[PDB]
């Protein structure tokens, strides 16, 4: 009983977008970032992913 | 390179300056001591390229 509308295809539509591609170079930077020294501790700004948004037979 | 450049300079090393004495010192501190003995007075200059 699979089907052309199912969890996995609604789960990649959003990934075939623009922004799919932005945000994944977005969080691969992100994710990627070094530890921050002191100095933007004290100065520099502030940084900030909380819950996820899945698809389920 | 590093001890290297500063043997050349003259000027020491930090020698481990503690990460609280690091966020001290962004705070503000007198690191540099009197020197033996002024006559003319405090010292003063800058540089720039």
């Amino acid at each position: 009983w699979a089907d052309v509308r199912s969890c996995i295809i609604k789960a990649l539509t959003p990934r075939l977008s623009r922004g799919a591609a932005a945000a994944a170079q977005r969080a691969r930077r992100q994710r990627e970032r070094s530890a921050p020294k002191p100095q933007e501790l004290l100065f520099g700004p502030r940084n900030e992913p909380a819950e996820q948004t899945w698809y389920a037979d | 390179v590093d001890r290297w450049i500063r043997h050349a300079a003259g000027v020491e090393r930090p020698q481990l300056l503690d990460t609280e004495t690091i966020s001290m010192l962004t705070f503000g501190s007198m690191s540099e001591r009197n020197a033996a003995a002024t006559v003319h007075g405090q010292k003063a200059a800058c540089e720039l390229i």
